């Protein structure tokens, strides 16, 4: 049923972090 | 670059953030190709929210609360997950501090500030209050916000920046004068002006409340003023909230 939403927020969030990650990194070189 | 429209990521937000990420980073869609759809990326724990003994000193609960508040990580995707509408009564903002807490994404300034305030409501000793800082560098100017707190009589912040030392101060000083002093020093190491400081009032510890934030209770002009009227302003604001009871 809603497990649906569950994953599309997992999978997003884990882009989202590795996306932070590779921008953190940048914006300190 | 806002996220007007909750969690999951609406489609059409979703591609901004990327289309927004190519502009920015030298590499921006080497970036994407390898993130977007990658099979092998790191789960990222959710954080746990802190709670606490009642044995525990409120300064150290507040080393907790500091703690998590970095474990969300500052924000810099370039978008910013939650929509913060800084006149909404406070059980709207509390609401929104839950779902942070929920969906446990990136944070800036703002949002901590309001995190710190739903963390701390359980600490009716310790007083809450916001602080923006408008500093300027290099022909522009710029904004910072932390929650000022108090407790038995010294002040600290919470908050979340780039910088180490734009956000966390264990509740020290003596004086809330002492601590903005701090903030300005600290800014002049980093080769900012400060030139104004925006206080707010104390901030009830009813998550219920329908109360507003009062976010500009004092605004000084720092240049303006000169260094004996700076300090006897900010007195007077320690006085006035010592004066506002909220819980």
């Amino acid at each position: 049923q809603k497990s649906a939403q569950q994953e599309l927020k997992q999978r997003q969030r884990a882009e989202i972090y590795a996306l932070n990650r590779v921008m953190t990194e940048l914006e300190q070189q | 670059f806002v996220n007007r429209g909750g969690l999951p990521v609406d489609s059409h937000t979703w591609e901004r953030m990327w289309m927004h990420v190519a502009k920015i980073h030298p590499d921006g869609e080497k970036v994407a190709q390898r993130i977007r759809g990658a099979t092998d990326l790191p789960k990222i724990p959710i954080p746990s929210v802190p709670t606490f003994q009642p044995s525990t000193p409120v300064p150290e609960r507040l080393e907790a609360v500091q703690r998590y508040i970095r474990e969300l990580q500052y924000n810099h995707t370039g978008t910013q997950f939650f929509e913060i509408k800084k006149s909404r009564p406070l059980t709207g903002l509390m609401d929104l501090a839950k779902e942070m807490t929920k969906e446990a994404l990136p944070i800036k300034c703002l949002e901590a500030v309001i995190l710190g305030i739903y963390l701390t409501n359980s600490m009716p000793t310790l007083e809450r209050f916001p602080i923006s800082f408008k500093t300027y560098f290099s022909g522009n100017y710029f904004r910072h916000i932390v929650l000022g707190v108090n407790f038995a009589g010294r002040y600290g912040a919470l908050g979340m920046s780039r910088r180490e030392d734009l956000m966390y101060k264990p509740p020290a000083f003596r004086t809330l004068s002492e601590l903005v002093l701090d903030f300005e020093a600290a800014y002049g190491r980093c080769w900012h002006v400060l030139k104004k400081v925006k206080l707010g009032q104390s901030v009830s510890h009813d998550p219920h409340s329908v109360e507003q934030i009062e976010w500009k209770h004092s605004v000084l002009d720092v240049e303006r003023l000169g260094r004996d009227d700076f300090r006897k302003e900010l007195e007077r604001h320690a006085r006035d909230m010592r004066l506002k009871i909220g819980k």
